[PDB]
């Protein structure tokens, strides 16, 4: 209750924080990757809304 | 809008066969019998949900 601690120097620190901030854009064509050059399955795959 | 948007969206997959004859309940309980009736049923409850 009558004991206390203090710093006679001092120290300088360069802490490294690393964030993300964005990830890859990508783009899906979907007729190509389900129906690849195929005029039946683009017919049948406009069925499906 | 977004909220609009995705409930039009929902209202307009209704039109969609999904594979059946047809888009509409009615017509294909008319056109067909139960047991023929109950996979095209299927195929839009399988879309719808
Ligand atoms: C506070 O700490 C620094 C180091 O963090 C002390 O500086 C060092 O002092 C010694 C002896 O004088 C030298 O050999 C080192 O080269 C010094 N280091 C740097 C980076 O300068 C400093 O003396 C301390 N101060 C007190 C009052 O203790
Ligand atoms: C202060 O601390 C001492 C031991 O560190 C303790 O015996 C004493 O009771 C404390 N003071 C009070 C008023 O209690």
């Amino acid at each position: 209750n009558n004991s206390i601690a203090i710093p006679t120097n001092f120290t300088i620190s360069v802490t490294t924080e690393i964030l993300p901030v964005s990830m890859t854009k990508t783009s899906v064509d979907c007729t190509m990757y389900i129906c690849g050059d195929s005029t039946e399955c683009s017919n049948l795959l406009l069925q499906y809304g | 809008n977004h909220n609009a948007q995705a409930l039009n969206t929902l209202v307009k997959q209704l039109s969609s066969k999904f594979g059946a004859i047809s888009s509409v309940l009615n017509d294909i309980l008319s056109r067909l019998d139960p047991p023929e009736a109950e996979v095209q049923i299927d195929r839009l409850i399988t879309g719808r949900l």
